[PDB]
């Protein structure tokens, strides 16, 4: 759900 | 001066022979052979399609949450066999498990986007673990999910949906009449499994801005908390950044500074 | 106690590993003509009759539509619609958009299909793309009958043949696995006289509900003016006798209107009259 | 992975493109619609369901469920209203035998239904209210016989017929889209036991  | 179509000469039918039938069983004989039953038989849940030689399968997500031990059952032998959940996507609806099992016959992947409507296609199932349910029909829509008038039913559900070569040209889900069935398309399949079986799960990539279309104020046309910024197309940008699969590099464009920021979508 | 010859052979479709079978090239000039009905949501299809801008769809995918709008599938967006007429008695109705050049859809001989005839509808359920369902020709009458899934998103929608040409409209009816569709002699039929006049081929229809019982009788009409009041029971018109009200209704619309026929009514006790249909 | 993609598609096969011919399954299902009657009440809404013809001096098979309770059957074939008479029953089975007084009758030809396989194309064919036939189009799902086609209350005790137009079964419709039929085979070990002896032993 969530990252770079 | 309404347009007409020349008169009708000449029907053609099936072959009329008193000798020989038509059928479609040699189209499917051998995809059959790749579909496998999903138990937990009385009572059972769903199918599955071997999608590898040494034992991955795929069904859907919506198929095996909530069992504690899944058990399949290949087409012939008759033998259960105890699978291993593998990774499980919820928005896709697409799930992956493994038996010990060597040699297994597998389906091959159609290119989900090479199908027109009007494709032959048919979708094969194991509801029960003792034969096969073929159902035929078209495609009768095309995009992300393809609709088919082949009876998609729960029996048919996590079962194959294949075009007349025998090849899977997606996966069929059974959602709640109109006798529209719907199926997730292989190339998703494809992508899918590969990043469940690597990874164990599906990894998306998250930048952390709210998007919105440009509809009257057209203009000339960080990561950590939040925005809210507009850009051309507010949907293809989260497909790109959900398919930018955690932790890459990032190309963007201008407008001005942070909030308020105008994304264009094109290379890398 | 007859039986078949044992089967030997078994032929299919081609099923090679670069060879797919499919009707796409059968049905994809027909898919064009086929556009969406909109309103102001949408909810239908339309098929286009003129190269233009005349359509026709059900009368019932816009009997009370604010303004029609018409998405056509031709990589465009939202076209705007006049209406041209709407015979209620046939469930057809015609619109029509600024525009020439456009995909039309030929129309087939209904009287020549038999049963057994492999048929496609098509529809553009939300103006995004179309929407083809596969089937034969299940039994004729006076519509027609088809295995092939009949659904909203088909309602005015092409019903074609094998060479794309249009056997009938897809009317969708209250939910079964059978569909039905409007033959297209009907619908030329109904649509030729559509975009001439009005269209219109009777009088009136002071009635409802031993023949056929009056339920009501319209202000202004020739039944007020002869005198049939409510809770008539007419029973022959002219001479041939009526059994029900359908019968009745085939009589008065096989009259071309403004023609003097006599009726008689039972109320309690058989009485006659004259009247001019309207 | 080892994902296993198949070649691409090169080329796309349909029906004959000719603008004066068209695709039609009629002349192979024509002769068999002609042996698939109705059977009403005498006391139009007194529809039971459909049959076929077995014989050419008037035996019909149908569903034990469609004629159960009734006064004598009444039968239309594709005439006018024909007064039957019960010649056997199995309920086991689902299937019943009446008679009617004609003769050369149009007799449907049983096929072998132990040759039949999944993937065969197969008609349902039935006379709902007696005006006229209906015919569905599907396939022979799994082997009862289990087919996509449509198995409606119209359709029970109607024909499935191959694409030579000779019956592989006869329809049940069990009260989505998976319609049953019971084997051409056991139909005609059934009706033939009903005709000679009054039911089946076993």
């Amino acid at each position: 759900a969530a990252a770079a | 001066q309404i347009q007409s179509m020349p008169k009708v000469k000449e029907r053609v039918s099936v072959p009329s022979k008193d000798d020989t039938i038509y059928s479609y069983h040699d189209s499917i004989k051998d995809s059959i052979k790749a579909v496998v039953n999903i138990s937990t038989m009385e009572r059972a849940l769903g199918s599955g399609v071997i999608i590898s030689k040494d034992g991955y399968i795929v069904t859907n997500n919506h198929v095996i949450d909530g069992a504690d031990k899944i058990k399949v059952t290949i087409p012939g032998s008759n033998k259960e066999y105890s699978a291993t959940l593998v990774g499980t996507d919820s928005e896709s609806d697409l799930a992956v498990i493994r038996i010990t099992k060597d040699n297994l016959p597998t389906i091959k992947f159609s290119d989900s986007n090479d199908i027109s409507v009007g494709d032959l296609v048919f979708a094969i199932g194991n509801p029960f673990g003792v034969g096969e349910s073929v159902t035929q029909g078209i495609v009768s829509a095309l995009n992300n999910f393809i609709q088919t008038d082949a009876s998609i039913n729960p029996g048919n559900s996590g079962g194959a949906l294949i075009d007349s070569r025998g090849g899977l040209v997606g996966i069929n889900t059974a959602i709640i009449n109109h006798g529209i069935g719907f199926a997730i398309p292989s190339n998703m399949v494809k992508d899918t499994v590969t990043q469940l079986i690597k990874t164990g799960k599906i990894e998306r990539g998250y930048l952390g801005v709210g998007l919105q279309d440009l509809s009257g104020d057209l203009q000339n046309s960080w990561d950590l908390i939040t925005e809210v910024n507009g850009k051309k197309v507010k949907n293809t940008n989260e497909l790109r950044n959900l398919i930018g699969s955690m932790l890459p590099n990032q190309r963007v464009t201008l407008k001005v500074i942070r909030d308020k920021k105008e994304r264009a979508f094109t290379l890398t």
